[PDB]
């Protein structure tokens, strides 16, 4: 996946759209707009190089490259940002709609064909290179050429022509009085169509539920951190990538704005002597360490060459069995490793013959990594995977090798002495109980992080002048009130086993 | 498409006239009725024209696209003979 | 079209049938219940050749079909005699055994019966979870923290 993502809106502003069958029940052109906000922020969290465009067809007045009639654009393909957000909340509430009308209009002929020249005409106008070029079709109304073939033959030449271009189209079709047929009219012009989606519906789209679950989370590509070389012998050598499949999150790094304009501000940063009052370069500078009395002096070139040992890369030593490799010698996250082939022809099969011949046997091989130059050596251990999809055929574990640091003499610690005490049967039986009773499945993503999440809410709340910021309710919280109605009595008996009376923790 | 029918089509039309190739091709994508007049369509002629002496193809392509965009595919035929300034009516000039 | 022959092919119903497969090519000669095959070898095969100067294949089945195969029988041992060629060529053939046999046996009734229903027929005619805001990017449910069983 190489290139941008490109998505263009196109709500319909026929009268239909316009109208609410039951009350307490927003109108289309409302669930729409709201929609599109949800794309819009959660594109802006996930990854804001992406490029969105809102365009509106069956309006009053037009706006065009092309001076088309009944076609308004009202956002070009950009990046998405704060001042798109507003312009689109503007048309929100009933007020909004009445400006919408007003500056925009409603109830007049339009053709799909012209739409979608425009879209592709606005496709065509971006200089960067898309990877996704997608259109999402906002309407309720499945027959909109009823009463005139041509245009009809018209749109469907359009949507050929379109989909043989690359251009994956959908139609999200909102809420019906009567109900909405896509085998109709619309299943010639959807790119792909479902077996299940050929029956009336008579409800919303299940695509608008999943549209407005907001995302918080940023996406990143596919990337190698380092391609580097793996040798089994001085002549015998493949060429292997890293990647790290677990990454720690970070906020964004604040910047620094001027007050009175808000505007960027550069940073920079010089060194001078004291005395001479003259610019110094890292050339011209030593490093220094006193000990006591003493004090050595050692050039910037010694002092990067000090920390040198072997060239960058992995070197293998031997295999060892995985019951050798303790749980609990954890030093840093463990990283990725599959055959690159991009660089030496070959690779890959000796690298599936030793992972098989590793699984076969339950063995790691070890090896000495140095991740970059002026880098000291460390010890690693590459565990065999096996490549593991779930039902449906999705994969969850992809096939490589998973690179564990193991830890040096100096980074583990000697804990104080302690005096064994066992615990009583009763107690254990107690303790298992409890553990029973508190028993709970675990899965990798089932816990957010409060602060990215509270400062992504802090931000969205200052950037749309909301009122105030939603609380984002944390799932790290052992919700006391539930453990404590669900174990009952076990705590107290508990407490009377082991806890004496006069104890008070 | 590049490599759609009738890109080709356009492209290669053995260097059954040019003019029948392109009323085929638009005769699907065109409209029905143009509304451009005679003065219209000879301005844009003009304009195409000397953009073309000034050495700009920008206002050229603005005014092929218009003309493309505000006119039928016998419209369209009919512009292309006449810049091609080949139409062969079967009566002559005399 | 495997060649094959019947002894006698008249309107007297045949007694014996030989045919030729797999050119370890051998002559079977069959009374349907005792077998009789030539067991060429290839030195055996490459000598016969060249003494008689030598496919047989085209040979035996110009005799098959002009019905110029001549048999004979004496206790175990058979011999054909084929004619057609500038020469006619005399073959030997010793009872095979009978466990070695009812496969082939087997296979031949197989072949046979397929055969006579292929000419019989000739003749007749004569991504689901895929983010939909992030392409290539699968779908991630929501984080449903601590949920008891």
């Amino acid at each position: 996946y190489s290139g941008r993502d490109s998505l263009i809106f196109l709500v319909d502003a026929s009268k239909a759209m316009f109208e609410s069958q039951s009350e307490d029940e927003l109108t289309p052109f409302d669930m729409s707009i709201q929609c599109i906000q949800s794309v819009y922020i959660s594109k802006i969290i996930s990854s804001d190089r992406d490029l969105l465009a809102v365009v509106f067809y069956g309006t009053e007045k037009d706006k065009n490259s092309v001076n088309f009639k009944n076609i308004y654009v009202l956002q070009e393909l950009d990046n998405p940002g704060a001042k798109r957000i507003l312009e689109l909340d503007q048309f929100k509430g009933q007020q909004g709609q009445k400006r919408f009308q007003d500056m925009m209009g409603h109830g007049s002929d339009y053709s799909l064909s012209e739409v979608l020249w425009v879209c592709a005409n606005l496709f065509s106008d971006v200089q960067f290179k898309m990877s996704h070029k997608r259109i999402m079709l906002f309407t309720n109304e499945d027959n909109p050429h009823g009463n005139d073939s041509a245009k009809a033959s018209r749109a469907r030449t359009k949507a050929g022509d379109l989909r043989d271009t690359g251009i994956f189209l959908d139609l999200m079709h909102l809420k019906k009085p009567g109900g909405f047929d896509i085998s109709l009219f619309y299943r010639d012009i959807i790119s792909i169509a479902e077996d299940e989606d050929l029956r009336v519906h008579f409800e919303e789209s299940s695509k608008l539920e999943d549209l407005l679950r907001k995302v918080r989370a940023k996406e990143t590509r596919k990337r190698a951190l380092s391609r580097l070389k793996l040798k089994l012998n001085k002549d015998i050598v493949i060429s292997v990538g890293i990647y790290n499949l677990v990454q720690k999150a970070l906020k964004p790094p604040p910047i620094k704005l001027y007050r009175e304009t808000n505007e960027p501000v550069k940073t920079k940063t010089r060194t001078f002597n004291t005395s001479t009052g003259g610019l110094l370069l890292p050339s011209d500078t030593k490093r220094s360490q006193i000990y006591g009395s003493r004090q050595i002096i050692l050039e910037k070139e010694e002092t990067e060459e000090l920390k040198r040992f072997d060239d960058p890369g992995l070197m293998l030593m031997g295999f060892k069995p995985l019951v050798l490799l303790k749980k609990h010698h954890y030093l840093r996250p463990s990283l990725f490793v599959y055959p690159e082939e991009s660089l030496v022809i070959g690779s890959s099969t000796l690298f599936s013959a030793l992972l098989i011949k590793c699984l076969e046997k339950e063995v790691a091989a070890l090896c000495r990594y140095t991740p970059r130059r002026n880098i000291p050596p460390y010890f690693v251990a590459l565990v065999p995977q096996e490549e593991e999809l779930d039902d449906q055929k999705i994969q969850v574990t992809p096939p490589g090798f998973q690179l564990v640091f193991l830890p040096f003499a100096d980074d583990k610690r000697k804990m104080p002495f302690t005096e064994k005490i066992m615990a009583t049967p009763e107690q254990v039986g107690k303790m298992k109980a409890i553990v029973e009773k508190l028993r709970f499945t675990y899965r990798s993503d089932s816990f957010e992080n409060p602060v990215l999440q509270q400062h992504f809410r802090n931000l969205e709340a200052l950037a749309l002048d909301l009122m105030e910021p939603e609380q984002a309710v944390d799932l790290t919280l052992p919700k006391v009130e539930a453990m404590n109605k669900r174990l009952g009595s076990l705590v107290d008996e508990f407490k009377e086993l082991v806890y004496p009376p006069d104890y008070n923790p | 498409p590049r490599d759609g029918k009738d890109a080709l089509k356009l492209l290669n039309y053995r260097t059954g006239d040019f003019a029948m190739i392109a009323y085929f091709v638009l005769k699907p994508r065109c409209l029905q009725k143009g509304s451009l007049t005679i003065q219209q369509v000879n301005d844009l002629l003009d304009s195409i024209a000397s953009n073309n002496s000034a050495k700009r193809k920008d206002l050229i392509k603005k005014s092929l696209l218009q003309l493309i965009t505000q006119s039928s595919a016998l419209e369209q035929k009919w512009l292309i003979r006449m810049i091609i300034k080949d139409l062969k009516l079967g009566v002559s000039q005399q | 079209s495997p060649p094959l022959c019947t002894l006698p092919p008249g309107p007297e119903p045949p007694r014996f049938v030989c045919y030729c497969e797999g050119e370890g090519f051998n002559l079977y000669v069959t009374d349907a219940a005792e077998l009789w095959s030539t067991c060429f070898t290839p030195d055996s095969l490459a000598a016969l050749k060249a003494r008689f100067g030598l496919d047989i294949t085209p040979r035996f089945r110009a005799a098959c079909e002009q019905q110029a195969v001549a048999l004979t029988l004496q206790e175990d041992r058979a011999s054909l005699t084929l004619s057609g060629g500038p020469s006619a060529l005399a073959f030997d053939l010793s009872k095979v055994p009978g466990p070695e046999a009812a496969p082939r046996l087997r296979a031949l009734t197989l072949g046979l019966a397929k055969r006579v229903w292929s000419l019989e027929r000739r003749l007749a005619a004569a991504c689901p979870g895929e983010s939909l805001i992030n392409p290539g990017f699968k779908s991630k449910k929501p984080a449903g923290g601590v949920d008891f069983d």
